[PDB]
């Protein structure tokens, strides 16, 4: 976008008979353009050219010329391998665009602050709910697995590294001998759910 | 930039003067046209009135 | 890479060109002023003349 490139001070505005064209000239033809552009059309104003901006591959220059010559300049510019943009400076449009950009940036940050504060709170609550609901799950499964009364020995285990073998061993021996062969992914001596955290 | 600007400002001034002056003249000629037409038809009216009165 | 004379002549041409266009438009404007003059006079004089004739 030219919004951050072009200034009001680069154009002759409300001119009676001139139009401004923008030409992107290859770096290799930069000096060439500075001279060549003069002969690309009839009725060109002397010493009106300048450089408006520069880039690493090409430069952006403006030219002011007779309205009717717009067609000829562009054609000859094409012939000399320059890319010429028809850009009519519009103070109101460029400002409007900059205001919209800044407004949306401000609104995004403003919502973000409270957004993430709200979400952080709601997600904690969601996590607690996850905990509550699975504690109930384990409650009712324990009831279904063992019957009544409801006093069960329920533990939250934080395994030690590489202890899962020993853990299985110890829990197996601990409960398997007390219940039955009837009860892994299906049959485990206890109620067991994985907490992924 | 200042040479092209002064030049186009001068060309604008002359062109604007040329067309504004012709527009003013058009307006003036139309008013003149109305006054002359009015004067003729008023003379015509007077003459027809005299004929009328003669006839009555 | 151009001399003062080469561009100076072209600037002179650009300005004179614009003045010439304004001049041609001014001439067109005066010709039309004459046309509108005659049109308005004819229309008005005949309309009023008709009203006079019907009156009498």
């Amino acid at each position: 976008s030219l919004a951050e490139i072009v200034k009001k001070d680069d154009f002759v505005l409300d001119s009676e008979y001139l139009v401004t064209l923008l030409v992107v000239v290859p770096k290799l033809n930069h000096n060439d353009w500075i001279k060549q552009y003069e002969t690309l059309a009839e009725m060109v104003v002397p010493r009106s050219s300048n450089v408006l901006s520069e880039d690493q591959d090409s430069y952006l220059c403006n030219v002011t010329l007779f309205k009717k010559a717009v067609d000829d300049f562009r054609h000859k510019a094409r012939e000399n391998k320059f890319i010429v943009r028809d850009f009519q400076y519009n103070e109101e449009e460029m400002r409007a665009d900059k205001e919209e950009m800044n407004r949306l940036s401000t609104d995004k940050k403003k919502q973000f602050g409270p957004l993430v504060r709200w979400l952080k709170v709601n997600f904690s609550e969601a996590f607690i709910a996850w905990i509550h609901i699975k504690a109930l799950r384990v409650f009712v499964e324990s009831v279904l697995r063992y019957g009544l009364p409801v006093n069960f020995q329920a533990m939250l285990l934080q395994p030690n590294k590489k202890s899962v073998k020993k853990l299985r061993e110890v829990l197996h021996e601990l409960y398997k001998h007390l219940d039955s062969s009837a009860a892994q992914q299906e049959y485990y001596p206890y109620v067991y759910y994985k907490i992924d955290c | 930039q200042s040479q092209g600007i002064q030049q186009l400002l001068q060309a604008e001034k002359r062109a604007a003067e040329k067309v504004a002056d012709a527009r003013k003249r058009k307006a003036r000629r139309l008013k003149q046209a109305k006054e002359e037409a009015q004067m003729e038809v008023e003379q015509y009216r007077r003459e027809r009135e005299q004929e009328f009165q003669s006839k009555q | 890479a151009l001399s003062d004379a080469d561009v100076q002549k072209q600037i002179k041409h650009m300005m004179a060109f614009i003045e010439q266009e304004a001049n041609e438009k001014a001439e067109e404007i005066d010709a039309k002023a004459e046309e509108e003059f005659n049109i308005e006079k004819g229309r008005l004089v005949q309309t009023q003349r008709l009203k006079i004739m019907e009156y009498y």
